Order: structure tokens, then C-alpha cells, then sequence
RNA sequence: GCUAAACCUAGCCCCAAACCCACUCCACCUUACUACCAGACAACCUUAGCCAAACCAUUUACCCAAAUAAAGUAUAGGCGAUAGAAAUUGAAACCUGGCGCAAUAGAUAUAGUACCGCAAGGGAAAGAUGAAAAAUUAUAACCAAGCAUAAUAUAGCAAGGACUAACCCCUAUACCUUCUGCAUAAUGAAUUAACUAGAAAUAACUUUGCAAGGAGAGCCAAAGCUAAGACCCCCGAAACCAGACGA
RNA sequence: CCGAGCCUGGUGAUAGCUGGUUGUCCAAGAUAGAAUCUUAGUUCAACUUUAAAUUUGCCCACAGAACCCUCUAAAUCCCCUU
RNA sequence: CUGAACUCCUCACACCCAAUUGGACCAAUCUAUCACCCUAUAGAAGAACUAAUGUUAGUAUAAGUAACAUGAAAACAUUCUC
RNA sequence: CUCUUACUUUUAACCAGUGAAAUUGACCUGCCCGUGAAGAGGCGGGCAUAACACAGCAAGACGAGAAGACCCUAUGGAGCUUU
């Protein structure tokens, strides 16, 4: 056994990458991942396109009936 | 490094057991030519260029240089508001929790070096509080050193210690070149 | 290598620049350390540079997560979905200002 | 040369240099001429005149002779009534 | 040493939905440390590769090589293992999906030569791996016909661009 | 203190990743791959002079072919377009012969017209004036 | 091959133990102690190395005259051989003269 | 032209 | 290290070897330049400028007799008895500017240095100290610690 | 997917301190480990040579009773290589620690065993679960070469430029060493892993300190002195001598 | 493997001879000759490298440098200016 | 007319000599102090291998090649041949 | 020997079982002429050319094996002889 920590730590990182390639994880929504603020991401959406959107209206343009129906199912199970 | 002694040592091809006989004839075998089985090229052979301890790293900076580093450490502590003068190291209680709550209220730091003039005149109150702590260490003025001043964030000196330091450190700035060691009798030394 | 690597043809994202120009950089995620000499240049970029960089680029959402770390990194995400991760380890403020701006210009 | 002695561990001095050459504190080495006592009956007075003259050595020679001697032979001495006392210091020398 | 082949019969798939199609059963089996060469055994595992269980057993029953009697024993016990443990209805509805050989832990002995010379001989060992799959043997791929050759050639003639220009 | 290389695995993988697509044992054995990876990088560095050379050879071959369709030779097209102050390079000319054939015939007719004016001037002794397409625009 | 597959146990170090918290103390015992003691006298270890420095040939020569009369026969014989080898290398072999 | 002959060298038995 | 030869193999000849021809340091004849150098007497010079400089700074008081000990105690000279030093020789440098009335004892003195000291009203005397006494006069304290 | 890979202990090294030193019975100098019979044998004595001197022939450092200094000085010497004092001076001293190794390392050592040799003598290799194995249908997988999954299609140091496209087109005389000069049909190399090779004085330079003084007695000094930093490899003969073992 | 045995040790014998000599990047850099039991090597010089100090260096105008003598040679040396 | 790493053009620029020499960086390891998904400033050193008919171990190539082996029948009792 | 032939055994080749050694820079390993460290499968100009095993042959790979024992060199050794 050789003494040291840098090479072992660096080798664990390559093993993780190899493991991910062999067994890639299922994709998930970007909101679930870290570093996400819905209110900040939706303002940039408009400024990005150089348009004077209305936040109240733009937030309802992304809300779909399927999401509302399921959002209620989650509350019923919990009684809220 | 001046008091470091490395004890590492390896064995040369002359100190490894055996290795006196020529392994096989010089010519004919069709193999490489070797004189011993304990040469560095072999498994289990001697170390060509390894440690040959015990090795010492002793050297001395000039007295005037070592005395000047103390001045700089004492000056840097004050300029950075890390030096605190006291009149006496007498605590009301020998509780180590008191000395810890006292350094946090005054915002001294995580580590404090307490310097007293002598080792025998140390109040027992502070001796019982620092003996149980790890970052609140107590030394006599004779044990002051640049390494411990840099390791600790805060430095605490008593008034007697201040006069003691000035006398010792300023004597180097005005003194003849030694005729013989200062441990021998002199006209005006010590004091 | 060319033979040891892949290739592509020159292209754009949604015919960008044809009707209007849309900045492709969509998100910037910095990971600096409160303590750590590696992140010294990243801390000074967050004090004076990042705020002025966000004013100029309102379509980019910038996240600054200050946590313990030995290697600070900046992650750039683009509209097309590409993700480029880069290290600002032991880089001066001037080096991090030209790098972040390069990320904003890319597609 | 012996760079490290086996008893003291220090550099030694070549005593064949001490019996032939003289070192001035400035760094100059003085010597005699090879053959100033050989076959004087076949040599001219002019040649004999420059044979018994004390001459200096060059840079390459003096650098070698300084390596073949220790620091004891490079110290400044104050012998009493030394004939070479005035030659141990250079005067009006530039560069 | 590695023994992953024995752990493949322990994976449990989730129950299938009503609309999903019937999933074929897979049966992994092997024999370790066979006193035989993997190079000689490779010719036997290559023979039955893709065959049916009953056709493979017939070819190995009239083969003169020693490995034949060993593989046939591994196939018979994988056949029973399938119906008894892996819920296979018909024992003949199986085919050889995978069949190969592996190197085993081998020993080293000395072979004496003339003039005081010597060689190092190895007592060779091998493994045999087989995978059975429920169902009939997949039909062999028909040989490429002239219509496919011409259809492919014309497709290459239609995919060629003007290179090194706009 | 005994020090040993702990990361020799990564030192050789940055060489073998460039040898993965090679053939034989020089795609997995460092000793063999290093000598062929080093030759590949040198070939790639010297190939930047050949690419530029072979391109111009390709353009000229395509211009020569497009000029023979109109009864011209490569020197008579390039040389006489310069005499008409038209500074079009081989790359553009070869692109026009493929994607703009009606423009390339106009350029060949211009070169053939300027070529015929040169012959007419070589028969005269200077008295006759210069041709319409032989005039040169001056820049001060 | 040649690289461990797991991470080693963490290397926990106490930076505030006795030996680290009191390192460097009494190094100026002379300057601040009226030169009664010398810092070299605080060094512990081989008696032939206290307050002294040299190369291997100098160390080996010094050890043989200071504790050579107490050394084991095999160790003393090897010391003498080491001094012989080093005498030849330093005084006869090298690039510079 | 001295008669030159190399004797065979056996290896450790335990190998 | 170069290519082959004695250069690369570390087997160069000794210093002074010229390849075989009689070396330079051997073909020169022997002369007694340093014959008996260890038995010659040396005297550290003390200039009148130095002495006057020590008196103007208070490092040597002219109110008491000046001997070899007072000069050493004032760091005016540095005697090396082990280097065949036998004392100090009073030299005449700085005689014109010298202005001091002293009673100095020096092992050697020039005729002009004497005149400069006897002109201002002083006294100069020459005395002999053997190597043993010379070490005691310069460093008395180390001698008083020997119980002799 | 096989073969394998991976591990942290065993103990070891250098110091310090302390002087060290047996046992049940029985057997053992004859052919040792052999209960029992007439004997008288007795110990001491300059090491040599390799090597250096570019040969060699006088000569060529080897702890010898206190660190330092005197001093590489006196002195010796084919007065060459090199060797080399003393008078005198006079210091410190609290075992239980480590900028030492961690199974090709560190003791050869799991052992002076196995094995080789008539004998003197030479002399190895290796181990790895877990709190529990009275949990063994157990501790996941991912990594060298080598193979397998998966033989092959004109043409060429095997690649590069590229290309819609693997190949086809175009370009291109392996590497190290050694040489006036090597694709050379000159040397070495099947490959993987691990191990495997620049050690220091003199002076000078650079950066601090103090300064006609410097230095923590010694020494140097006509700006010097103190301190630091930074320059000198590995394997290999035939041989020579001493002392043992062998008809 | 007896032109004189084997083992251990002196011994890390010696070898001007062969072989080998391990991270990245940039830069300057091809050399009259003398001596030597010396020509398979070494030392000095010459060339080459680094640091420092200082002032000239290269190119070159006239004028100028042998008689004896067979090639009445191509040229050189010296040299302000530029 | 073709035709270079010559030269121009757009941008950039320390980025093509052996031995030798000077300089700028640096992997990993240990120590001091930081740091705390693996780093920083320093101090140290058994500090870096495509080559020594290199050392040890593993596995290939040659190669499933060279080579090796059991007299006959039968009731396994026995008999037969040599 | 002219001048060889036939048969038997061994070997041989095929099946089965067991299973070495020297050698090996990497190889996708052709011919002619020319070139070149002066004798080319690898360079130049031409010719030839789907892929692949087995059995034979010994012209070449300056084929393998042994750091040429001939020759010269080394201020390298040794044996013998001698005014
Ligand atoms: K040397
Ligand atoms: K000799
Ligand atoms: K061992
Ligand atoms: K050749
Ligand atoms: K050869
Ligand atoms: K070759
Ligand atoms: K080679
Ligand atoms: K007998
Ligand atoms: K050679
Ligand atoms: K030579
Ligand atoms: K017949
Ligand atoms: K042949
Ligand atoms: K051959
Ligand atoms: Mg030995
Ligand atoms: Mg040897
Ligand atoms: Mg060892
Ligand atoms: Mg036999
Ligand atoms: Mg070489
Ligand atoms: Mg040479
Ligand atoms: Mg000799
Ligand atoms: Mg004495
Ligand atoms: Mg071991
Ligand atoms: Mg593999
Ligand atoms: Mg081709
Ligand atoms: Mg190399
Ligand atoms: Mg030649
Ligand atoms: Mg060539
Ligand atoms: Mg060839
Ligand atoms: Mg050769
Ligand atoms: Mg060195
Ligand atoms: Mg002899
Ligand atoms: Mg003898
Ligand atoms: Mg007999
Ligand atoms: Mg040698
Ligand atoms: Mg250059
Ligand atoms: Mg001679
Ligand atoms: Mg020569
Ligand atoms: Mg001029
Ligand atoms: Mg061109
Ligand atoms: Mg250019
Ligand atoms: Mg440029
Ligand atoms: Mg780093
Ligand atoms: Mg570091
Ligand atoms: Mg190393
Ligand atoms: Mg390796
Ligand atoms: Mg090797
Ligand atoms: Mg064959
Ligand atoms: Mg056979
Ligand atoms: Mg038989
Ligand atoms: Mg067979
Ligand atoms: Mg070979
Ligand atoms: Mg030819
Ligand atoms: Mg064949
Ligand atoms: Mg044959
Ligand atoms: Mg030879
Ligand atoms: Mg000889
Ligand atoms: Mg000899």
C-alpha cells in the first residue's frame, strides 16, 4: 500500500463517471435539481427575449390542467 | 530545523546480508552480467542513494538576527491589535471556563499566549486554568519565541515582562563585539 | 487529432441573429468558499464584479453558493441544454472576468 | 588533492607549492625561474640577469595554486621587517 | 477470482403490466475448474452457440472430445434448473444464447529437458459458461442477396456530396 | 522519507486516450502507443502545410475543367482576369464554377475578350488606342 | 492495478497538543537567560550529533572516535568500510577537481 | 581457443 | 557530464596533473620564501590615528596607564597569540594630527611614533610578553577561571 | 465474463536508557546427543594484498580512550602521490522518542527453515472478510497486460489530412544508443506491473544582519565579517591477497 | 569450463573500455593549436556560457610593408571616413 | 502558368541545433500552519523511467506445435501371443 | 558406383488424451530495376494484388544460438623462459 490521499480521491471520481456511463440515471426536471428559483428564472425568460411580459399572466401560461389535477391528488392523500 | 535530527537510514549493497558471490559466469549464459545479488538493480538489494542517518540539521543564525525577529513579532502583534498588556495574571477563580468566557467577551481570539516574568512566581489561579486548556497556554518570559507568537493569535504580556524584554532586546543594539562568551564574568553584565 | 476526435458543421441555435439575437447563456452557478486561498480571486469577483455583470446580462440567472470547498467552479448552462463546468481555482479577478464573459458569448 | 581528510574531515594543503611559491595578500604568486642555477657557464649575462629575477604568475596558475592551499596561507601576516611587506597591497589599480 | 455469473440468476424483475409482452426466461449456469484447455473447449462452446437445447445435446452426445461430455452435463442440469426453479413450462423450449470458455487457476510443474535444462509446464484449467433463454432458436440471418448489394451501392452513390466547397 | 509515484495511472491514460482508435497492441500498451501517439501529433502539425497546398491544387483542377468547357486554358483565365483588375482567388472561382455557372461563363468571356485585345495590340505599333477592357483604373 | 480502490482512513491531526502547542519554547534561552545556557544544549539525540553538522564522511568519522569503542563488532566493521568507500569517492571521483 | 563450457543452472525447486 | 572519457565516468586525474608532462608546480625550483614562517614574530600595528580615535570616543582613557589589556578591552586591537603574535607595534601613521598625553606600553615602536607621543608630554615604553603571558594579558578573566 | 485487481497489519530500522550473563529428569568430544575401566597430545609468533601513485619497484588515511580549538600548522615524504602531531585550550549531557519502512519496502527472516552443496558455505518464497462464521447460498460492481463476448477482404512503421462514409484518395524511410554519416541488413528491447542511477569542498555569485569592525573565546579583517541558498551518478571484468573447506 | 581448486572475507577491488542514466517550457550554443609511455585519455590555450565594469569593435581612403629571385598569382597586413 | 516553413495579407508571438550552459514552472509524498469532495503558503526529500542481453512477479508468441503412453480376447475368473 | 528399385519397422500424417523449448521493437510482413551507411518486404519509378487453413521445400529475412576464440587497441590480466 502506497501512502497518499490525492490519487485515491481522484481515482474514486473516475470510477463514479465510469459508473454513470454504464448505468446512466433517469432524467429529472430542472426545478428538482439544485440552484433554481422559479421567480428569477421566469423574469429572465422575458428579458432574454426583449419583451415586456406581465408576470401574473406569464406564470399562468406555464400552468397546465394536468398539473393542477395531480397537485390536488397529492393533497387528498395527505388531507390538505 | 536547527534542532532536527533525522533517524532514517537505509542499507547499501555493502550492508545487505550475503551478496559476495558472483551469481553466474561473466560470459556464455546468454544473460546479463552481474557481480552480486545485492546490487541496487536487484530485488532485495541495497539502496543506491538513500538516507544515511542519523543526520543533523544544526545551524545558528547570528545572535543579533534572532533578537531582531522577536522585535518584529512584538511589533506586528501590536500593529494588528493582537497584543494586550496586563498588570498581573491573577484571576478571581481557578475556573478554566472563566478565562474562556473572558477572552470571548473581549474578542481576543481562538488561541492566546500568556507570558509571565518567571516560572516560580506564577499565580496558582492562572496555573490551574491554563493547565486544563489547550489553546490558552502559559509560558515564562524566558520561553518567548517567534514560532509560538505566530501560532497563537493573541499575545498577553505583563508589565514586568515588558521591561524585561526591552532590556534584553535593546542590549544587542548597543554592545561591543564579544571577547569571550557572555556567560563569563564581565564588568557590567548581567546588570 | 481530428481522426481521434469528433466533428460538427458550423451551425447556430434556432437561426440566431436572423430575426433577433438571443443570448444563449441561461444560468451561472458559482461555488466559492468563505475560507480558502483557492477561492480568494472568486471572493473578490463576487464583491465588485458579479453585481455589475448581472446588470448588463438580465437574461442570465446567477447563483452564488458560498460553501466549504477546495476547488471553486462555475457551471454555465445554455438554452440548447449544454452544460459546461469550469474551475476558477487560484485565478485572479481579471482572469475570472474574462472567463465568465467568454461563457456569455458562447452558444 | 585531499578534499576531506580521514581524521579531521577537512581539506589538506599541497606542500610542494609552499616550498616554491610565495603568495601576496592581494592574490599574486611570486616564483623563481626554472634554471637559474643550471649551466651558467654557457649562458649570457643578459639571460642570467632575468633568470635570477622574481616573477609573477598568471590568473590560471594563481587560481590553481589557491586551490592547492588552505586559508591559513591566505591570511594577512605582519612579520617584523619583511622584505615583501609593501607588495601585499595594490596601488592605483583599476578594473 | 470473480464469480459474477452465479449472481445473475438472483435478479428479480418487477411484475409486468397487463399490456406488456411475455418476458423470456434467462438461466445462467457454469462449471468451474475443469481439467481442460479453454482453447480446446472454445471449439465446443462455439458449436452449440445458437442451437436448441435438444440439438446441442445431440451434437455433444456423438462428439469424441472430452469437453463434450462435460458441457452436456452442464446443459442437462441447467435444463432441469430452468423448469424446477425459474418457472419454465417446456424443457425443450430453450436455446443456447451464450456459450464460451474462460481461463481457470492453473498450476505449475517442471518438465525436465536434456543437458540439465528444464521447462515450466502448467496444468491447465478452464471454466464453461452457458446462458439459456426460453423460446425457439432465433432464425439464422439469410445471406446478403444481390438486390441488397445493389440497393446499398446506389445508396452510397446518393449520399456523396461535393467536398471541400460551399 | 520514502516517496513513490501514486498517480502513475493518470499519467499514462492521458497518452492512451489518443491511442484508443489505433490498431494492434499500440492502442493499450503504453510502451508501444507512446511512440505512435508522438508520431501522430507530428503528422498533424506538418499536415497544416499540406492541407493548404492540396486545396489550391484542387481549386486549380476545378478551374481548369470549367475553363475547358468554354475553350480556355487556366493560364489564359487567371492571367487575363488580373489584367482586368478583377482580384478573385482560386477558392472563389472554383465555388463559382459549381454554384454560379452563368457567372463563370461571363468571367471566361471577359478573359477571352481581354486576351484578344492583347493580340490586337501586339500587332500594332502603339498608334491604335488601347482596348475598352484593357484600360486600368488608377488609384492615387 | 497499482492504485487503491477505496479511500484511506481520514488523517486526523491535533494541532493543539502538548508538543505542538509548546514547540519553539526556550529557543532563546541564551538571549533572555543571560547566556547561562546555549540553545544547542536543548537538542537531544545521538551524542555525536548534538550541536554539530557534517556530511556522511564527517558524521561517520565523528561517530567512530566518540562511540566507536562501544559499537558492536559487525556495526564497527561496516562503519570502517563506509569510511573507506567515502574517502575514495570524495577525494578521487567527481566532475570537478 | 580455450575450451569454454557453461554449466547448466537449475532454479529453486519450490517454484 | 559529457560523452565517455574520464569526464563522464568521474575518473579525472588529480588537481595539478597536466596529462604527463612535468607539472607547473613541480618544474619550478624550490626557494625559501616561507622557510620558518611559524617561528617568525608578528606584531599587530596600532596607528596613532586609531589610538586618537579610541581616545576621542572614550573607549580608551588616557588618565590611566595604557597597556595591552586596556586596548583589547576597548576593542582597539585583536591579538592572536596562537598565530605567532607577540604584541602590537606602534606605527607613525597619523602623527601630525595626534594630540594626546598618554602613558602607553607597546612591544615595538618606530622612532617617529615615539617623537609624536613625547612631544605632547607623554611617555612610551617597550616591554616583552612571551606567548604564554601574552594570552593572559589579553584575556585575564578566562585565566582566572583556571585556578592557576 | 474469466484470469486478476485492491487492503494493514505482522514486524523491522535509527537513537536513547541500562553493562552483560542458566536451570525438570535423562543424553551428548567414541561414529556428538552413546550408563560403566590404566591415562599423561596440549594455548601464544610482524597480516597480506586489492587500491592510489594515471605503469611500478620506497611509499599509499583505517576508532584506540575529552567535543571544540591550536591545525591540515610543525614535521615526514620516489620532498611525488600523499601522510601528519604535540605543548596548550577546554563544553555539555531530563530513556521511554521519529518531516523512519509498511509485505519487490523494512532485518535474510513466516527462517538461517525449505532447497542447493561431500564439505566449508550459499539461501528463499508468502499473509489480508466481518462485532459475530455457534451469521459461509459470504464481503456488490467498476481498473494492467493476456483472452472471451466479437476471425478475416487489393496497398504497405499502419498513422495523419480528411470525408456523407470504416477502407478506398493524397502525404509520410519505427525508437534508443552509437557515429563523419544509420530506414539501415549496426546495438538493446515479447509485453504488463513494481523496483532501478549526480553524494561535496575551494573561491565566487545572490539575499539578510552588524559594520572598521564582524562572529555565542579559537578565526578573519587596508569593507569587511556572520548566516543561509545553490555544483560533482548506476551496473559490469579477467585478476591479487588472507583464512577456512575438500582425495 | 584447473596454464592452476572451492568457499568466505579484504570488496561497493580496479576498469582512459561498453552499456544505462527517470517531469514540463524557453533561451545562448560546432572549437587554430601545444605538451604528454601521448594520440580510445588528460592539462593549457582556442571556441562556447553566465554575471559585472568599461569603451570602443566590425566594415575600412590615401600613404606605407626586400632584396636574392621561376610562375612578374588570387589576395592579405595596416587603415581615417562611412 | 505551376511552385516553400522565403515575403505580403487577417490575428497572435518567449514557443524548431548535439555536447555543454543559463533561466521560468511543476506531479506526488512528508512536516509546520491553513484548508476540509482535496486545497494554500512555506520547509524538507529513498522526490517522477517507451530502453542498461537490467531485478522479481504475471501473462502472451512460438503452439495446442515438438514430445510422451496401454500386447490380445473374455465370463475380469482366466486363457493366448511374444 | 554405373543407377536405382521394392518391401518391412520407426518416424510420419489424421482422431483422442497430456503438453515443452530457443525465439519475438511494432507489423496490415509481394516482384523488377534504380537509389542509399556502398547487398531494400518498408525509399523513387513501374508491375502485381478478394479472404483463408493444411501439407512440403530451404533461395532470402546480411535467419536463431554464444557481448568473434582470427586481427588490433588497453600505460587490462595471467602462465612459462631467461646473460
Ligand atoms: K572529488
Ligand atoms: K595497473
Ligand atoms: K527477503
Ligand atoms: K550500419
Ligand atoms: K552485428
Ligand atoms: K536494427
Ligand atoms: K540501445
Ligand atoms: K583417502
Ligand atoms: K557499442
Ligand atoms: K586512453
Ligand atoms: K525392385
Ligand atoms: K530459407
Ligand atoms: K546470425
Ligand atoms: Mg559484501
Ligand atoms: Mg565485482
Ligand atoms: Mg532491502
Ligand atoms: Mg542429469
Ligand atoms: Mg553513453
Ligand atoms: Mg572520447
Ligand atoms: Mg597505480
Ligand atoms: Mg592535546
Ligand atoms: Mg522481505
Ligand atoms: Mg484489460
Ligand atoms: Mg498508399
Ligand atoms: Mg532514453
Ligand atoms: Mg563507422
Ligand atoms: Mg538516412
Ligand atoms: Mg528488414
Ligand atoms: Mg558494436
Ligand atoms: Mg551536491
Ligand atoms: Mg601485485
Ligand atoms: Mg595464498
Ligand atoms: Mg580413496
Ligand atoms: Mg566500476
Ligand atoms: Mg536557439
Ligand atoms: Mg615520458
Ligand atoms: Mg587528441
Ligand atoms: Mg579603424
Ligand atoms: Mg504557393
Ligand atoms: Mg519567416
Ligand atoms: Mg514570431
Ligand atoms: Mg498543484
Ligand atoms: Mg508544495
Ligand atoms: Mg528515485
Ligand atoms: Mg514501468
Ligand atoms: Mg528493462
Ligand atoms: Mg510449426
Ligand atoms: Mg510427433
Ligand atoms: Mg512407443
Ligand atoms: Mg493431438
Ligand atoms: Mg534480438
Ligand atoms: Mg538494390
Ligand atoms: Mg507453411
Ligand atoms: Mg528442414
Ligand atoms: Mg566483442
Ligand atoms: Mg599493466
Ligand atoms: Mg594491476
Amino acid at each position: 500500500v502506497k501512502k497518499g490521499f490525492r490519487a485515491a480521491f481522484r481515482f474514486q471520481k473516475e470510477l463514479e463517471r465510469q459508473r454513470l456511463l454504464r448505468c446512466p440515471p433517469p432524467p429529472v426536471r430542472r426545478s428538482e435539481k439544485p440552484n433554481w428559483d422559479y421567480h428569477a428564472e421566469i423574469q429572465a425568460f422575458g428579458h432574454r427575449l426583449q419583451e415586456n411580459f406581465s408576470l401574473d399572466l406569464l406564470k399562468t401560461a406555464f400552468v397546465n390542467s394536468c398539473y393542477i389535477k395531480s397537485e390536488e391528488a397529492k393533497r387528498q392523500q395527505l388531507g390538505i | 530545523n536547527f534542532k532536527r535530527i533525522s533517524y532514517a537510514k537505509t542499507k547499501t549493497r555493502a550492508e545487505v546480508r550475503g551478496g559476495g558471490r558472483k551469481p553466474w559466469p561473466q560470459k556464455g549464459t546468454g544473460r546479463a552480467r552481474h557481480g552480486s545479488i545485492r546490487s541496487p538493480l536487484w530485488r532485495g538489494g541495497g539502496v543506491a542513494h538513500g538516507p544515511r542517518g542519523p543526520t543533523s540539521y544544526y545551524y545558528m543564525l547570528p545572535m543579533k538576527v534572532r533578537a531582531l525577529g522577536l522585535k518584529v513579532a512584538l511589533t506586528v502583534k501590536l500593529a494588528q491589535d493582537d497584543l494586550h498588556i496586563m498588570d498581573s495574571l491573577e484571576l478571581p477563580t481557578g475556573d478554566p471556563q472563566y478565562l474562556t468566557e473572558l477572552a470571548h467577551y473581549r474578542r481576543w481570539g481562538d488561541s492566546v499566549l500568556l507570558v509571565d516574568l518567571t516560572h516560580e512566581e506564577m499565580p496558582q489561579s492562572i496555573v490551574e486554568a491554563t493547565s486544563r486548556l489547550k489553546t490558552f497556554n502559559l509560558i515564562p518570559a524566558v520561553g518567548l519565541n517567534v514560532h509560538s507568537m505566530l501560532k497563537h493569535q493573541t499575545l498577553v504580556l505583563t508589565l514586568p515582562t515588558v521591561a524585561f524584554l526591552e532590556d534584553k532586546l535593546l542590549w544587542q543594539d548597543s554592545r561591543y563585539r564579544p571577547l569571550y562568551p557572555f556567560s563569563l564574568p564581565y564588568s557590567d553584565f548581567p546588570r | 487529432t481530428a481522426r481521434g476526435t469528433p466533428s460538427r458543421f458550423l451551425a447556430s441555435v434556432l437561426h440566431n441573429g436572423l430575426g433577433r439575437y438571443v443570448q444563449q447563456l441561461q444560468r451561472l452557478s458559482f461555488s466559492v468558499s468563505r475560507d480558502g486561498a483557492s477561492s480568494r480571486g472568486a471572493r473578490e469577483f463576487v464583491e465588485r464584479e458579479v453585481i455589475d455583470f448581472a446588470r448588463r446580462n438580465p437574461g442570465v440567472v446567477i447563483y452564488v453558493n458560498s460553501r466549504p470547498c477546495c476547488v471553486p467552479r462555475v457551471v454555465a448552462e445554455y438554452l440548447n441544454g449544454a452544460v459546461r463546468e469550469e474551475s476558477i481555482h487560484c485565478k485572479s479577478v481579471e482572469e475570472i472576468s474574462t472567463l465568465v464573459q467568454k461563457l456569455a458569448d458562447q452558444s | 588533492l585531499t578534499y576531506f581528510s580521514a581524521r579531521k574531515g577537512k581539506r589538506k594543503t599541497v606542500k610542494a607549492v609552499i616550498d616554491r611559491f610565495l603568495r601576496l595578500h592581494c592574490g599574486l604568486w611570486v616564483r623563481r625561474k626554472a634554471g637559474y642555477k643550471k649551466k651558467l657557464w654557457k649562458k649570457t649575462p643578459a639571460r642570467k640577469k632575468r633568470l635570477r629575477e622574481f616573477v609573477f604568475c598568471n590568473k590560471t596558475q594563481s587560481k590553481l595554486l589557491d586551490k592547492m592551499t588552505t586559508s591559513f596561507w591566505k591570511r594577512r601576516n605582519w612579520y617584523v621587517d619583511d622584505p615583501y611587506q609593501k607588495y601585499h597591497d595594490r596601488t592605483n589599480l583599476k578594473v | 477470482i470473480s464469480r459474477k455469473w452465479e449472481k445473475k440468476n438472483k435478479i428479480v424483475y418487477p411484475p409486468q403490466l397487463p399490456g406488456e409482452p411475455r418476458r423470456p426466461a434467462e438461466i445462467y449456469h457454469c462449471r468451474r475448474q475443469i481439467k481442460y484447455s479453454k482453447d480446446k473447449m472454445w471449439y465446443l462452446a462455439k458449436l452449440i452457440r445458437g442451437m436448441s437445447i435438444d440439438q446441442a445435446l445431440a451434437q455433444l452426445e456423438f462428439n469424441d472430445k472430452k469437453g463434450a461430455k462435460i458441457i452436456k452435463e452442464v446443459l442437462l442440469e441447467a435444463q432441469d434448473m430452468a423448469v424446477r426453479d425459474h418457472n419454465v413450462e417446456f424443457r425443450s423450449n430453450l436455446y443456447i444464447a451464450e456459450s464460451t470458455s474462460g481461463r481457470g487457476q492453473c498450476l505449475k510443474r517442471i518438465r525436465y529437458h536434456g543437458r540439465g535444462r528444464f521447462g515450466i509446464m502448467e496444468k491447465v484449467y478452464c471454466h464453461y459458461f452457458v446462458k439459456l433463454v426460453e423460446g425457439p432458436p432465433p432464425p439464422p440471418e439469410p445471406p446478403k442477396t444481390a438486390v441488397a448489394h445493389a440497393k446499398e451501392y446506389i445508396q452510397q452513390l446518393r449520399s456523396r456530396t461535393i467536398v471541400h466547397t460551399l | 522519507l520514502r516517496n513513490r509515484v501514486t498517480d502513475r495511472y493518470f499519467r499514462i491514460q492521458e497518452v492512451l486516450k489518443h491511442a484508443r482508435h489505433f490498431r494492434g497492441r499500440k492502442n493499450r500498451c503504453y510502451r508501444l502507443a507512446v511512440r505512435t501517439v508522438i508520431r501522430a501529433f507530428v503528422k498533424c502539425t506538418k499536415a497544416r502545410y499540406l492541407k493548404k497546398k492540396n486545396m489550391r491544387t484542387l481549386w486549380i483542377n476545378r478551374i481548369t475543367a470549367a475553363s475547358q468547357e468554354h475553350g480556355l486554358k487556366y493560364p489564359a483565365l487567371i492571367g487575363n482576369l488580373v489584367k482586368c483588375q478583377v482580384e478573385l482567388n482560386r477558392k472563389v472561382l472554383a465555388d463559382l464554377a459549381i454554384y454560379e455557372p452563368k457567372t463563370f461563363k461571363s468571367l471566361a468571356a471577359l478573359a477571352s475578350r481581354r486576351r484578344h485585345e492583347g493580340f490586337a495590340a501586339a500587332l500594332g505599333d502603339g498608334k491604335e488606342p488601347e482596348g475598352i477592357f484593357s484600360r486600368v483604373v488608377q488609384y492615387h | 492495478i497499482g492504485i487503491r480502490l477505496t479511500l484511506p482512513p481520514p488523517k486526523v491531526v491535533d494541532r493543539w497538543n502538548e508538543k505542538r502547542a509548546m514547540f519553539g519554547v526556550y529557543d532563546n534561552i541564551g538571549i533572555l537567560g543571560n547566556f547561562e545556557k546555549h540553545p544547542k544544549e536543548l537538542i537531544r539525540g545521538p551524542i555525536w550529533l548534538r550541536g554539530w553538522k557534517g556530511n556522511e564522511l564527517q558524521r561517520c568519522i565523528r561517530k567512530r572516535k566518540m562511540v566507536g569503542s562501544r559499537m558492536f563488532a559487525d556495526d564497527l566493521h561496516n562503519l570502517n568500510k563506509r569510511i573507506r568507500y567515502l574517502y575514495k569517492h570524495f577525494n578521487r571521483h567527481g566532475k570537478f577537481r | 581457443t580455450k575450451k569454454r563450457f557453461t554449466p547448466p543452472i537449475y532454479q529453486p525447486k519450490f517454484k | 557530464r559529457g560523452h565517455k572519457g574520464e569526464r563522464q565516468r568521474g575518473t579525472r586525474p588529480r588537481l595539478g596533473f597536466e596529462g604527463g608532462q612535468t607539472p607547473f608546480y613541480i618544474r619550478i625550483p624550490k626557494y625559501g620564501f616561507n622557510e620558518g614562517h611559524s617561528f617568525r614574530r608578528q606584531y599587530k600595528p596600532l596607528s596613532l590615528n586609531r589610538l586618537q580615535y579610541l581616545i576621542d570616543l572614550g573607549r580608551v582613557d588616557p588618565s590611566q596607564p595604557i597597556d595591552l589589556t586596556q586596548l583589547v578591552n576597548g576593542r582597539g586591537v585583536t591579538i592572536q597569540p596562537l598565530k605567532r603574535d607577540y604584541g602590537v607595534q606602534l606605527v607613525e601613521e597619523g602623527a601630525d594630527t595626534f594630540t594626546a598625553k598618554v602613558n602607553i606600553e607597546v612591544q615595538l615602536a618606530s622612532e617617529l611614533a615615539i617623537a609624536a607621543i613625547e612631544k605632547n608630554g607623554g611617555v612610551v615604553t617597550t616591554a616583552f610578553y612571551d606567548p604564554r603571558s601574552l594570552d593572559i594579558v589579553c584575556k585575564p578573566v578566562p585565566f582566572f577561571l583556571r585556578g592557576q
